């Protein structure tokens, strides 16, 4: 926000080692543990009594898959994140009730799990860029609330 | 940490609000609500335009917890725990809305209190609603 | 990011009531008070040692003037924000090296003042409106950081 | 606060880090200046650039009092106490800035510590850099 042209070109070439389903599997889980008020919206997904049971819970995992499948898709549009996210946002914000900084949260979990998975590929620049990204996705999401 | 004259501002302030808290209360969520449209995410199941019941109701029963507060300053979190424990474990509102609130019920303050709200006073506020707020966050995580 | 019609008639109709000496020296006084670690950047101000000090401070109320001027002279623009304080932006990143979480804190203490000031005319809409114009001042100001 | 087992968990993983201490907190800064530029408006006076002698040594005394920390989990007010008067009385950060650092931290131990970075691990040191925040901004005000 804004990127510049080296920095899209980071983004896309670390995304494409990525494995969006067990990467969202991993980022919603750890968003679950690490700010547990984050299970609000999650009452029917089962059992969330420990770390491991978050983690390896198969309706976390979907849900995972379902939000970084969109996030993912959504990394061909860096110049119209609004665009892109405006009917999810209307949706997260009239029947969801998602608070967005939730988005925020989820970003941050993201950055953490890229550093884990990448190590010392997740360069501070890298980093840097994912942060707009993260960023700029969360305020797309935020944008139609009201 | 607050400090005597900090204490001693907060029951000042507070004590000229006196029955009306109630209704600041209520004044400072519909505050937030209009500043703040985020925080409406919480409160699907009220009606949150001017006036409403529900949202005065809810004001009564922050105003009560701050009353209590404020008697309890030197011993808030055992005071708060019950509320603690149900924003932590049930409402579960992220602890970034509380400086929203806090914020509003500032702004409240200020629009009642011409003579009260000097600037000393405001800081003492300021400190007293931020450990209020630090003290109903404390139970998250 | 943009005001109702409404909006705007509520932010022009007040601050025509508003002396913008008085209440510019009344916020940044305030600021220094209630955040006491902004007077980092007042070193040369002299005596901030208590709020009464702080608040009839002669330098404290020049520069308030000075500052809610400039916010003054930007209401007049509120459709371009960016690009009115652009300039500004760029001098309190590269040469005064000001945080912009304090534009922030600002508008929080400005929307204090207009209340107490005020009284029951601030009104929860009126609120708001203020509320969008102190944030998306802030944005401006801190815009041209990097 | 931290439970007994976000004591055990920061202890193990923060000691693995050992000798690097130094290393991973002038990782963690520069993560920071980049993510973050506005935290760039503290440091007017550094060369920034990388591998610079400021901030390797800035990371090593930021790792230390981390270090200084986890050895007094139990008391990390007395032990921070003279860090606490510095930010708080002299340098003057705002509040906001330590969440950033706080992030770029954890950051760069997910970045080296892939065996220990479990869901666990990363609450527990989330919570202490969180908690270790709170006490360095406890004397602001
Ligand atoms: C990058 C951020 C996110 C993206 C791109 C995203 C995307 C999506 C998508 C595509 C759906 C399905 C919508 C539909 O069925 O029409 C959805 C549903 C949902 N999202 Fe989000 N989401 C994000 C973050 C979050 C977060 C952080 C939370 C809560 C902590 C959340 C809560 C929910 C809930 C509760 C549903 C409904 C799930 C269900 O009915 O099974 N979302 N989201
Ligand atoms: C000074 C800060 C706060 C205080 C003192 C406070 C106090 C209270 C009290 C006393 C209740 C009633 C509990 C009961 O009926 O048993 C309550 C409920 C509630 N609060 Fe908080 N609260 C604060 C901050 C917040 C914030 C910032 C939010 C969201 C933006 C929030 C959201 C709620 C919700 C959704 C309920 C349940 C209302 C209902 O469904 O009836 N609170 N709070
Ligand atoms: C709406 C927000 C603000 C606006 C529009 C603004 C505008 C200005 C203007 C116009 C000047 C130059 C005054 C002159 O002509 O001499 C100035 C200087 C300055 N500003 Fe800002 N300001 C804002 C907020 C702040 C805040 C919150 C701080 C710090 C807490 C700050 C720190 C300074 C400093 C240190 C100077 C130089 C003072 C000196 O000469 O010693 N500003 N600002
Ligand atoms: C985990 C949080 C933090 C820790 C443990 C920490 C620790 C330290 C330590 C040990 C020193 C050296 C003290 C001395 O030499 O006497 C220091 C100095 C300093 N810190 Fe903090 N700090 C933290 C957060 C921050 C943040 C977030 C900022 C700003 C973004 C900041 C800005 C500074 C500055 C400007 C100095 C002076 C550097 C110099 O000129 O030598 N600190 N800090």
């Amino acid at each position: 926000v804004h990127l510049t042209p080296e920095e899209k070109s980071a983004v896309t070439a670390l995304w494409g080692k990525v494995n969006v389903d067990e990467v969202g599997g991993e980022a919603l889980g750890r968003l679950l543990v690490v700010y547990p008020w984050t299970q609000r919206f999650f009452e029917s997904f089962g059992d969330l009594s420990t770390p491991d049971a978050v983690m390896g819970n198969p309706k976390v995992k979907a849900h995972g898959k379902k939000v970084l499948g969109a996030f993912s898709d959504g990394l061909a549009h860096l110049d119209n994140l609004k665009g892109t996210f405006a009917t999810l946002s209307e949706l997260h914000c009239d029947k969801l009730h998602v608070d967005p900084e939730n988005f925020r949260l989820l970003g941050n979990v993201l950055v953490c799990v890229l550093a884990h998975h990448f190590g010392k590929e997740f360069t501070p620049p890298v980093q840097a860029a994912y942060q707009k990204v993260v960023a700029g996705v969360a305020n797309a999401l935020a944008h139609k609330y009201h | 940490v607050l400090s005597p004259a900090d204490k001693t501002n907060v029951k000042a302030a507070w004590g000229k609000v006196g029955a009306h808290a109630g209704e600041y209360g209520a004044e400072a969520l519909e505050r937030m609500f209009l500043s703040f449209p985020t925080t409406k995410t919480y409160f699907p199941h009220f009606d949150l335009s001017h006036g409403s019941a529900q949202v005065k109701g809810l004001g009564k029963k922050v105003a009560d917890a701050l009353t209590n507060a404020v008697a309890h300053v030197d011993d808030m979190p055992n005071a708060l725990s019950a509320l603690s424990d149900l924003h932590a474990h049930k409402l579960r509102v992220d602890p970034v809305n509380f400086k929203l609130l806090s914020h509003c019920l500032l702004v409240t303050l200020a629009a009642h209190l011409p003579a009260e709200f000097t600037p000393a006073v405001h800081a003492s506020l300021d400190k007293f609603l931020a450990s209020v707020s630090t003290v109903l966050t404390s139970k998250y995580r």
